[PDB]
DNA sequence: TGAGGTAGTAGGTTGTATAGT
DNA sequence: CTATACAACCTACTACCTCAT
């Protein structure tokens, strides 16, 4: 019979540096980490667009119930909850119309279909950030159904609808909208019609097509907190991380297109207490193997992305970080880390920590319906532990993953370190994705983002981005 | 001397908005009493109201919601106020505060029909600077704002009744550890006898092909009637490498290294498996990485294993609880079990197509909670279980390996009050 | 919340080495 | 060059997990 240590849950501090586990309740009694003046909030989207974003704003300044509000906290309404006005009296329109929707929208290729529309929206967008006076905090882009339900690989609009034939015989939409807009850095929060009106959107039933009722509430704590973070300041904060971290996040993905399947574009996402990130835009390589089904770097590459890390934190915090974690979900290679080695500073620790969530371990609680609580980890190795970041939340009265919770099997690959610590702090690192404002999220925020990162990295590669925050990558 | 600020509300209706008023209202200096804070055990419970009211109560909230004007207890509690409105003799002691968007005038209490509007129905944070506001306007009185108290009470009150407490509970894993090994692994130069054209999979035991060299744990001798001319071979001649130095990794040949004996084993341990499952009383669900097996409809009696229910129905289809078997050496050797859940129309006969196979399991999936899917899958492997402590997987004749049926068990101090 | 998309993981299908003409 | 004896992909298929949330 093994034993299973507790990792007491991470405290995440809000207004006022007073700290507690949920965000959604630490922002609603006591609100943002930094208190914010007003988001201003550009448009980019059918005139039906504002309409339904108008119809958001004027609806979040009044509270929005969850179906049960133990299990999701209910919404207090914008202004109660961040201490500060999202107005829809204030919005700047920068339109689109069917006539721009449909010219362009139309084209028989998906992806010439898809790159236009993308770049009729940054036009709009950067038309007016770069030549307004006027300031917009974020900007909104109001997909109408029509550009979600046709702008991805895989979506075929019938051979009737198409004006003009292929030119010739990625393509998400929104992910590439962020990647164009990221040269010139601008915060874009993108919605969609359906969600910020869905009850207005009836199917032939006659009932919603996607029916929100139960979690409205939750709704407006994902967009707000989001909206949030891009207008300007942090929620929330790790409570108690000891002073002088840095967490980086490797991120690749497979660049498809080339010729020789090893074009993985690369990256790290540098997260040291406020999830904030910075995202250093690694630059394109042999990354991928084909014997391996793995990820890896060469060291020269290797070596300017941690130093691209130290010296940013240094030039942010004053100094070299004391300790350094690596997570990636693959074992590295002692070559690839003997690069990150020289570059680091003499005295700093730098740890690698592979974060996988093979599926192994499932645990299932004796007694009761409920699974087991999470923070519950089973030890095992002094380097190999097993981390349940996922599982019944009592704050919550609900479990974090549905089903019997998966934990993530974590192992310091490369490095020494007390893994005590490490499950500590990926615990603690679950908790600061101001995106999706959930008590935890599963995997620790340095790669949790990784997978919408990657397109985002690719989908932009003639681009030399700088390091850049995460709101412009989200 | 009076300083409190009295929240009468409905419960659970206003729950959340009293909660949300008193805890931003406490955090901002103000004093509150509110049923909320407490657990009160008394007879005086409604005479404590009574008093705060009477005595120490600068204001009197009441949360001005449908339920509130029509509550017995908010009325009561109501009674006092208009009793005190006088003696304090000062207009604004009573403050309706109309968190509803739906209040006919026709369910106002008339005593408060006639107050001032505290419009929490715009939106919550106006109604709080109003609330204060008129605050400011009349003086009542505040401390310095301390938002620690605020949430020392959310944390300590609100919370009070669900948080990690310090509890014993153990937790069955899907892991259930290989008790017995082959007492070597053995590699066969089976050479002239090995044909590389062909497939051993229906050789009925565990064997892949390695080099040039056998492997598997059946000796030699086992394949015959699918093998022949291979009484030509040593006996001496096959490597015969220390099973009980692998996994230690005692073995490392430059030749070949135990990474790659360990990796060996498993596609025998889950190919071992998938045999005995050939003979073992389940119909297997295909699935391109490995088989799920599932008993069929009333194999078990009424479709039910040691008091599990294994098999059942969802809709128009059955649904049949099934298995895989990963098998995992490290870091301790064992199988491992995910479950699954099948779906046939009829009995026997599986259904066609995933869609309605994932949408069904999916369906299905909701109904069983953690204490379901733990005993069912246990019993799963208590039903293949060919003996009192173990499974049988059959390697070869004389060479078997065993299993243990029940998972292993960790405990852990530390758990939460089944809500 | 849930209809989606992703991420394991095997493999059989497949594209490269070897080898003999 | 062209047989194949193999290597290393690529592909369903499924259990999770996310978002144009
Ligand atoms: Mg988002």
């Amino acid at each position: 019979m093994k034993e299973l240590i507790y990792i007491e849950e991470p405290s995440i501090l809000f207004a006022h540096g007073q700290k507690c586990t949920d965000p959604r309740d630490g922002l609603a009694l006591f609100g943002p980490l930094n208190q914010i003046y007003g988001i201003k909030s550009g448009v980019v989207g059918t005139q039906k667009g504002l309409q339904i974003f108008k119809s958001y704003l004027d609806k979040i300044q009044k509270p929005i119930y969850n179906h049960n509000n133990i299990t999701r906290p209910m919404f207090p309404g914008f202004e109660a909850v961040f201490g500060c006005k999202w107005e829809s009296q204030n919005i700047v329109f920068k339109e689109i119309t069917d006539e721009e929707i449909r010219r362009y929208l139309f084209n028989a290729s998906t992806h010439k279909r898809t790159y236009d529309l993308v770049t009729l929206f940054n036009d709009k967008i950067i038309t007016a950030n770069k030549n307004d006076e006027e300031r917009v905090d974020v900007w909104f882009v109001i997909v109408p159904e029509e550009i979600y339900k046709y702008c991805r690989p895989n979506s075929v609009l019938p051979n009737e609808l198409v004006q003009t034939k292929s030119l010739i015989s990625d393509a998400q939409f929104h992910d590439q909208l962020k990647a164009r807009l990221l040269e010139h850095t601008i915060p874009t929060q993108i919605l969609r019609e359906s969600t910020l009106a869905w009850r207005d959107f009836k199917n032939t039933f006659g009932a919603p097509i996607r029916d929100f009722s139960k979690i409205e509430g939750h709704l407006a704590w994902t967009i707000s907190t989001a909206a949030y973070y891009k207008a300007g300041g942090k929620p929330w904060k790790l409570g108690d991380i000891r002073p002088g971290v840095c967490y980086l996040g490797l991120v690749y993905k497979k660049i498809e297109k080339s010729k020789n399947p090893q074009n993985a574009c690369c990256a790290a996402q540098m997260f040291l207490d406020n999830g904030d990130g910075t995202v250093f835009k690694g630059e394109v390589g042999p990354w991928y193997n084909p014997e391996k089904g793995e990820y890896h770097l060469k060291p020269k590459e290797a070596k300017a992305l941690l130093t691209q890390a130290l010296e940013s934190y240094k030039e942010q915090n004053k100094s070299y970080p004391k300790e350094v974690f690596i997570h990636a979900r693959t074992r590295f290679n002692d070559e690839e880390w003997n690069a990150f080695n020289e570059v680091t500073p003499k005295n700093t620790n730098l740890v690698g920590v592979t974060i996988t969530k093979s599926k192994p371990l499932k645990l299932y609680k004796t007694e009761g319906a409920f699974p087991i609580m999470r923070g519950n980890a089973y030890i095992v190795d002094e380097k190999k532990a097993f981390l349940w970041t996922l599982g019944f939340v009592p704050k919550l009265q609900s479990t974090l993953s549905m089903e019997v919770p998966n934990p993530i099997f974590i192992e310091i690959n490369k490095g020494e370190a007390e893994i005590q610590q490490v499950l500590k702090d990926i615990l603690a690192l679950t908790k600061l994705n101001y995106n999706a404002c959930i008590y935890a999220d599963g995997e620790p925020v340095t790669l949790r983002f990784a997978n919408k990162i990657g397109e985002i990295l690719t989908a932009s590669t003639e681009i030399k981005t700088p390091p850049l925050a995460f709101k412009y990558y989200i | 001397m009076r300083n409190k600020i009295f929240i009468s509300h409905a419960t659970p209706e206003d729950d959340d908005f009293t909660r949300w008023l008193s805890l931003k209202l406490i955090g901002l200096g103000y004093e509150v009493w509110c049923d909320i804070l407490f657990l009160d055990k008394g007879v005086d419970f409604w005479s404590t109201i009574e008093k705060e009211i009477r005595e120490n109560t600068c204001k009197f909230l009441i949360v001005s919601s449908t339920a509130g004007n029509k509550r017995e207890g908010v009325l009561k509690e109501l009674a006092v106020a208009t009793k005190v409105k006088k003696h304090l003799q000062d207009d604004m002691f009573i403050i309706p505060l109309a968190i509803d968007e739906n209040l006919s005038y026709d369910d106002i209490n008339i005593e408060i029909v006639r107050l001032n509007a505290i419009d929490f129905k715009k939106s919550w944070a106006k109604g709080l600077q109003d609330l204060l506001d008129a605050f400011e306007k009349q003086n009542v009185p505040k401390k310095p704002p301390d938002h620690s108290k605020s949430n020392l009470l959310y944390q300590q009150i609100f919370l009070h009744d669900k948080q990690a407490i310090e509890k014993e509970e153990t937790y069955d894993s899907n892991w259930f550890p290989i008790i017995s090994f082959p007492n070597e692994l053995r590699f066969h130069r089976y050479d002239w006898r090995l044909p590389k054209q062909f497939d051993v999979r229906t050789l009925a035991f565990p064997a892949i092909r390695y080099k040039e060299y056998l492997c598997t744990f059946a000796w030699e001798y086992d394949f015959i009637h699918q093998l022949p001319k291979t009484e030509t071979y040593n006996g001496q001649e096959s490597i015969r490498i220390s099973t009980s130095d692998i996994l230690s990794g005692r073995y490392d040949t430059d030749f070949i290294r135990n990474y790659e004996c360990q990796r060996l084993i498993v596609q025998l341990i889950n190919k071992a498996f998938e045999l005995r499952m050939k003979d073992k009383n389940v119909r297997e669900y295909q699935m391109s990485k490995t088989f799920a097996y599932w008993i069929e409809k009333g194999k078990l009696e009424k479709d039910k294993f040691e008091k599990i229910k294994l098999v059942g129905k969802q809709k128009n289809k059955y649904w049949h609880f099934g298995i895989s078997a990963a098998g995992k050496l490290y870091p301790s050797p064992v199988l491992m079990v995910s479950s699954h859940i099948i779906f046939t129309m009829d009995g026997i006969n599986l259904i066609k197509s995933k869609s309605i196979q994932h949408s069904s399991r999916r369906k299905q999936g909701k109904n069983w909670w953690n204490d379901k899917w733990r005993e069912k899958l246990l019993a799963f492997i208590r039903f293949l279980s060919d003996d009192q402590n173990a499974i049988y997987l059959n390697v070869g004749s004389e060479e078997k390996i065993l299993i243990s049926n029940k998972p292993l068990k960790f405990f852990g101090k530390m758990s939460y009050v089944t809500p």
